[PDB]
């Protein structure tokens, strides 16, 4: 996998939430509506086929 | 609506069209019944009434 780390920045889960890529959008522990009213210290982002 | 956008409406759920047109309130019982109908509303060269 490409693991990419996020950190220091502003997360706008939204502008994912109105992209077109967008299908089954599971969460375990967060609500997806709530996402942009959290806080985080580091976000690991995994892509993959 | 769109595809995309069915599963906004929602109570509980925040939207585009899910907030800015009318909310589902989180005491609603009810149901939610959903066709995909290409054959009618659908148009050719894009379907401007809406």
């Amino acid at each position: 996998w490409n693991r990419k780390r996020i950190s220091n920045c502003v997360a706008d889960y939204s502008v994912l939430y109105n992209l077109a890529p967008f299908f089954t959008f599971k969460c375990y522990g967060v609500s997806p509506t709530k996402l942009n009213d959290l806080c985080f210290t580091n976000v690991y982002a995994d892509s993959f086929v | 609506i769109r595809g995309d956008e069915v599963r906004q409406i929602a109570p509980g759920q925040t939207g585009n069209i899910a907030d800015y047109n009318y909310k589902l309130p989180d005491d609603f019982t009810g149901c939610v019944i959903a066709w995909n109908s290409n054959k009618l509303d659908s148009k050719v060269s894009g379907n401007y009434n809406y």
